[PDB]
């Protein structure tokens, strides 16, 4: 059964036909999580170094133009972010790169900031609910684009690399929340930064920084107090120290 | 000449200028990641891919650090990467089958060279769902996507095996059974360049 031919015949994406305990770890993660902290900030005009301490995990979700088919950030803007100034010497990054030139310019970024790519996480979008919706292609595109990539980067010394959900409605720019589960399940540390998050993505265990946030509660010394001794090196996947 | 053609050879040493120009190139290279018939990074870079096309598309399978090295070769050979196919690997019941995450997919960079005219861009989408056959066997769906993209044109596969030979394609690999060429222009240029049927340096 050739699902590519079927897609050409019917408009049903091949991924429409994909089918489909230790969740104690999930509960450890939740008990480890710092209170949610968040800060409204125009990251273009903002001294990134004010965000202390250095982060174990950075989730970077710049608002690309391609997300608005029907302020956007160019890869020119993104590449100029001083991301290496706030990353811990051992740290991880998750960069949403879209599905176009971002797959190349995002790799340049990761190298610019001193990371190496260890994983390529694909968010594959099903169209079970609108097989009769054709895609207006990027001029350079050879194929209808039905996925987005989140690149994982490492610097210093259970889950699969796929997320499958239904294609969100036009104008919905949200990424699948499953990326957070993948990230948290790595147990990489508890200093977790989400750049370009929104009110709707605020989440325990995370510091969210973005221009559209309506409220802020970030205090650098309050934030640093969550990781002062004896809690300096917890993975996020262990018990609190008594 | 439409039916399948092939050349058992060391792709490092074959003079690919005898083969003419192709609307589509596919390569599935033996990258030097984490060896068997492996090519080093410099050998990959030095492959004379540039002579193979003037206007058309290259399909380049990549994994591990070849995701980046394949982008290097692609750009060095003169291509812009314009798409990236992923093949979600399933079993016969459509269930999905790098030390941080398990891998559910393989990647195929799509590069463009020149200004391809008359291709059916946008017919297929960039996700393949298909059953794993045997190790390092790519899915046959890619040939269908390529045929719908560029129907009836000449194509060439690098590092193919005998199961890979297809009509409209010339397959190169060191595990093919001899030479089998039917296109007269190719046959002529092959006899002229290789009067004794041997491919050495
Ligand atoms: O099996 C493969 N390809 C056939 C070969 O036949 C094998 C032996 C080598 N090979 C040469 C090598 C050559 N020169 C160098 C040389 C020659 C002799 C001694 C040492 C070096 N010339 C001509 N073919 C090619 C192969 C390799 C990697 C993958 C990865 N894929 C999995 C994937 C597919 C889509 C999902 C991506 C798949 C298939």
């Amino acid at each position: 059964n050739d699902y590519c031919q079927h897609f050409v015949d019917t408009g049903h994406r091949p991924q429409n036909f994909i089918r489909d305990l230790i969740r104690l770890k999930d509960e450890l993660i939740a008990k480890s999580n710092t209170p949610p902290m968040y800060l409204q900030a125009d990251i273009e005009a903002f001294d990134i170094r004010e965000l202390t301490p250095k982060f174990d995990v950075i989730l970077l979700e710049p608002p690309l133009e391609e997300y608005y088919r029907e302020k956007c950030w160019t890869w020119d803007d993104i590449m100029k972010l001083e991301i290496d100034e706030i990353a811990a010497p051992r740290s991880f990054i998750f960069l949403w790169c879209g599905s176009g030139e971002g797959l190349d310019l995002g790799r340049v970024c990761l190298r610019k900031w001193g990371y190496r790519r260890c994983e390529d996480i694909c968010w594959i979008k099903t169209n079970k609910n609108n097989p009769g919706k054709t895609k207006t292609l990027d001029p350079k595109a050879v194929f209808q684009r039905t996925k987005e990539h989140c690149l994982m980067g490492i610097k210093g010394t259970v889950d699969i690399d796929l997320i499958i959900t239904e294609e969100p409605e036009i104008g919905n720019i949200e990424k699948p929340v499953e990326i957070f589960h993948i990230i948290e399940h790595f147990c990489l540390g508890r200093r977790r930064l989400h750049l370009f998050g929104r009110d709707s993505t605020i989440r325990p265990g995370w510091l969210t920084v973005g221009p559209t946030l309506t409220n802020s509660n970030y205090n650098a010394e309050t934030y640093a107090s969550y990781f002062s001794a004896p809690n300096s090196y917890l993975t996020g996947c262990t018990e609190e120290i008594e | 000449l439409f039916p399948p053609q092939w050349i058992c050879c060391d792709i490092r040493y074959l003079d690919v200028s005898i083969l003419g120009k192709f609307a589509v190139v596919m390569a599935d290279p033996p990258w030097d990641i984490h060896p068997y018939g492996t090519l080093t990074d410099d050998e990959m870079r030095r492959l004379n891919i540039p002579v193979l096309q003037d206007d058309g598309f290259l399909f380049l399978w990549v994994t591990g650090r070849a995701m980046e090295l394949g982008r290097e070769c692609l750009n060095l050979w003169g291509y812009e990467r314009v798409d990236e196919i992923i093949w979600v690997k399933t079993n016969q019941l459509q269930r999905i089958i790098g030390h941080w995450l398990n891998h559910g997919k393989e990647h195929c960079l799509v590069g463009v060279k020149g200004n391809p005219q008359g291709f059916n861009q946008g017919l297929d989408c960039d996700v393949i769902v298909a059953e794993v056959r045997s190790t390092s066997h790519k899915p046959d769906e890619i040939y269908g996507m390529i045929e719908r993209l560029s129907p009836g044109t000449r194509k060439i596969e690098l590092f193919g095996r005998p199961h890979n030979v297809q009509p409209n394609w010339i397959t190169l690999g060191n595990q093919l059974d001899g030479i089998h060429l039917l296109d007269p222009d190719v046959v002529a240029r092959f006899k002229q360049r290789y009067p004794d049927g041997i491919i050495s340096k």
